[PDB]
């Protein structure tokens, strides 16, 4: 008789995001800039053998 | 304003099973004398007597 089982699985995320705003004039003023990322990564594999 | 962000993850498994058995059996009779019925049924290669 002979088994094998074998199962791997990896997982990876990313987030990144810059917000940057300026604005220099005389007279009043407003510079707003939104940027966010999201990333996800699943994967699984098994086998098993008998 | 900056922002930055990171991930990381991994796994691993790995399974491994074995199982061998054997058995094995031998039987020699060496009968001479009276080949009957008697001697018939003591040819019985199962039962020892």
């Amino acid at each position: 008789a002979n088994d094998l089982l074998s199962k791997v699985k990896k997982d990876k995320s990313d987030s990144f995001g810059v917000t940057i705003g300026i604005g220099p004039a005389g007279s009043p003023l407003l510079v707003g800039v939104g940027v966010s990322h999201s990333q996800d990564t699943s994967f699984l594999n098994e086998l098993n053998k008998y | 304003g900056v922002s930055v962000g990171k991930c990381r993850g991994i796994l691993n498994e790995i399974k491994d099973r074995n199982k061998r058995d054997t058995m094995v059996e031998d039987l020699v009779v060496l009968v001479r004398g009276g080949a009957s019925e008697h001697i018939t049924t003591l040819a019985y290669q199962e039962l020892p007597t």
